[PDB]
């Protein structure tokens, strides 16, 4: 029994996923700070 | 093992779909703005030189 | 559809879980359990995955169903893909052209049926009726009556009708086929009393009736004669149909099916990954190495002579690990000597089982429904038949053993080995037995007697072996113990058992010998000790079923001894041929019954099998029945 994979494997690649959420919404807060930028 | 290797095979993908998605989102932002912005100031620049003109024009006019 | 590659299924004991659980795991095989308690959780299948299984099932079943109506088949193999798309696509144009076809023979059929029957009615009313329902003027009313029915029936129309309408009749055969005419107005009293006496107005039920008589009678011999016709054409195309598709049939079938199990050992692994078994995917690259090997304990479904063939099949008992002792496979080495010295046969009963021997497990066509023996061909299950063409062959070598233990059993009779008693006779040999006379005889009594008790040492050495090597410690203590008993049991036997060849090298023996055997069973405690009472009567049952087993063969051998022999007043020589009267028919019967000996074998080692000297079953316990595992 390797167990710990049912548990915790799938946890390691939930966290894969949101990491990758976090800065990628973040580059359009980014945009949003030059968008607003542009036009001011 | 080889079970959860497919789990992880499913997720490394969709980690850079997030991020082509997201490339896109930023992009757009940047891209709205580069016209809006450019296309206003344009109209300012216009209306301000009329605005004067027609004026001097009128002064010509006494 | 999954993700690619073949699913592979295998179910088997504990131990196989393990040996199972590394040859997939290893290679880059994928989603294997046990290996962990459901992350297969994680491998929950699709609602389209399930669909797509469902759709194979419509198929699976299509080609099954189509093939029933068809009336033809195909069985299971061993998997294989073609796509779901083509298989459903092949299966469907010939379910139509089967299925039409098969309505129209039967409807065929019955056309032909009624319109035969019908046609002598018919006609024999419209002959009489002249067309009558043809106007509205006069009504007619054929209805048939038997001549039972005559005077009846013609009372009650005649107590409604008087004179004032026309009874009728020209007969059908049995009766008469009748007609009650009336005038229009009369009708409803007319039929009204036809219904009293019990018969009513009568035509073919449905469209073809309400047709006038004389042009339903015409229908009839036109629909009799064109149906048959018409049914060879119907029967024509589905039986070439049948021909022609029916490989085509079964590779749908085959493929479609192979998918509908695949497709739900992927679903149930998917959902809650079982226990000792042991499931997998396992691809197309990894998919032979993993099915080679098997170490002989699980089932699966992929994507000299005498002595080894049903030992072969004990093999496969032996590998199961579930307990601690050793696994029961010694019954078919105990079986054999037995199996073929059943027949220990003398001129009929032995010498004579060799022409079933070259029948069987070569063809016999002889028989209305056996043909080639090879093919299982019965009116009995057909199934079952297949299976035991194996067998058919060791049978056939012990149709020769037997045949042997007649020529060492005749040495105590006639032949040379242990006696002199002549190498051959010249008339019948076997004429009357040394065995039938006493000192012959009685040694064959003591002989039987010996056997049943070398099955019950056997037993308590295992018993032993098995509460000893299992730690089930009442059971050690039981089989140690109970052979404390037994130094006193042969010194008892001893002055019966020669009489006067011993009785005293032992005696009083007892005293001190039954002690020996109770003082562990009390070691345990053991709130039911008398209970060792029952251990004692199977000992007298051995020795009873090898008795039987012997003297109802010996009476097999006697009865070809007086059924062609020496029987008959004192004895005598033309009884030989006064019982031929008798003779050709005692052969047959003795045939038949000697097959209830052999089941004996089997009863004595029954007695054995459950009396837990290595066993699981125990009226049950998580293993098959026994009953299952010897048979070929």
């Amino acid at each position: 029994g390797l167990i710990k994979s049912l548990a915790e494997k799938e946890k390691q690649l939930l966290e894969r996923l949101e990491a990758a959420k976090k800065e990628a919404e973040e580059r359009v807060k980014r945009a949003e700070a030059e968008a607003k930028a542009l036009l001011e | 093992s080889k079970l959860e290797a497919i789990l992880s095979q499913e997720v490394e993908a969709e980690i850079q779909a997030l991020l082509q998605e997201a490339e896109a989102k930023a992009e757009a932002v940047k891209r709205e703005a580069e016209e809006k912005a450019k296309a206003l100031l344009q109209a300012r620049e216009r209306a301000l030189e009329a605005q004067y003109r027609a004026a001097l024009r009128r002064a010509e006019s006494a | 559809m999954i993700a690619p590659m073949e699913k592979l299924v295998l179910a088997g004991p504990k131990g196989r879980a393990k040996e199972l659980l590394q040859s997939l795991q290893q290679a880059g095989v994928v989603h294997l359990e046990t290996l962990r308690p459901e992350a297969l959780s994680a491998y929950q299948l699709s609602p389209e995955e399930r669909a797509e299984l469902r759709r194979w099932e419509a198929v699976s079943a299509g080609a099954e169903h189509t093939l029933s109506l068809l009336g033809l088949e195909a069985e299971p193999a061993r998997p294989f893909p073609e796509g779901l798309e083509a298989a459903e696509k092949a299966l469907s144009p010939i379910q139509a052209h089967a299925e039409g076809l098969t309505r129209q023979k039967q409807e065929l059929e019955e056309e032909l049926a009624l319109a035969q029957a019908y046609l002598e009615p018919l006609e024999r009313l419209a002959a009489l009726a002249h067309g009558l329902d043809k106007s509205p003027f006069l009504r007619v009313i054929p209805f048939l009556l038997t001549e039972k029915e005559l005077p009846l029936v013609e009372e009650a129309l005649r107590k409604a009708l008087e004179d004032r309408y026309l009874l009728a009749h020209e007969a059908y055969a049995g009766g008469v086929a009748a007609l009650v005419v009336v005038h229009r107005k009369e009708v409803d009293q007319a039929k009204a009393a036809l219904s009293r006496a019990g018969v009513a107005e009568l035509r073919l039920p449905g469209a073809l009736g309400e047709l006038p008589l004389s042009e339903a009678a015409r229908r009839l011999k036109e629909r009799a004669e064109a149906a048959p016709r018409e049914l060879s054409e119907v029967r024509q195309h589905l039986a070439k149909l049948a021909r022609e598709s029916a490989s085509t049939l079964q590779s749908l079938w085959t493929r479609a099916q192979d998918e509908v199990a695949r497709l739900k050992a992927l679903e149930e692994l998917a959902s809650g990954r079982f226990g000792f078994a042991l499931l997998g995917y396992v691809p197309v690259k990894a998919k032979p190495k993993v099915e080679e090997a098997l170490a002989r304990h699980k089932e699966s479904v992929v994507y000299n002579p005498p002595w080894a063939k049903p030992f072969e099949l004990l093999v496969s008992f032996l590998n199961t690990p579930k307990y601690g002792t050793f696994d029961p496979t010694p019954v078919v080495p105990v079986f054999f000597p037995f199996w073929f010295g059943m027949i220990v046969g003398d001129i009929g009963y032995a010498l004579l089982f060799y022409l079933v021997g070259r029948w069987l497990s070569g063809y016999v066509k002889r028989n209305e429904p056996l043909v080639i023996d090879l093919f299982a061909l019965k009116l009995k299950p057909q199934v079952i038949g297949k299976l035991v063409h194996i067998l058919n062959w060791m049978v056939f070598w012990t149709v020769v053993w037997g045949v042997i233990y007649g020529e060492f059993f005749g040495t105590f009779l006639e032949h040379l080995g242990v006696f002199g008693t002549p190498e051959h006779p010249g008339l019948i040999p076997i004429l009357i037995h040394r065995i039938d006379t006493a000192k012959t005889a009685n040694l064959l009594i003591l002989l039987s007697v010996a056997f049943g008790v070398v099955l019950v040492f056997f037993g308590l050495a295992l018993r032993a072996y098995l509460g000893l090597k299992h730690r089930h410690m009442a059971h050690f203590w039981e089989g140690v113990g109970y052979l404390g008993g037994l130094v006193g049991v042969l010194a008892l036997a001893a002055s019966y058992l020669g009489n006067l060849q011993a009785g005293w090298l032992q005696g009083l023996m007892y005293l001190g010998f039954g002690v020996f055997l109770l003082a562990v069973l009390m070691s345990r405690i053991w709130l039911m000790i008398p209970e060792i009472f029952t251990q004692a009567g199977h000992i007298l049952s051995h020795i009873r079923i090898y008795a039987v087993g012997a003297a109802g063969g010996i009476l097999a051998g006697l009865l070809t001894d007086v059924g062609f022999a020496l029987a008959e007043r004192l004895g005598l020589l033309g009884v030989l041929l006064g019982l031929l009267v008798a003779g050709v028919l005692h052969l047959l019967i003795l045939l038949l019954t000697t097959l209830g000996h052999m089941l004996q074998p089997i009863r004595l080692l029954w007695v054995e099998f459950f009396t837990k000297f290595g066993f699981y079953e125990e009226n049950g316990r998580p293993y098959r029945p026994f009953k299952s595992v010897r048979e070929a």
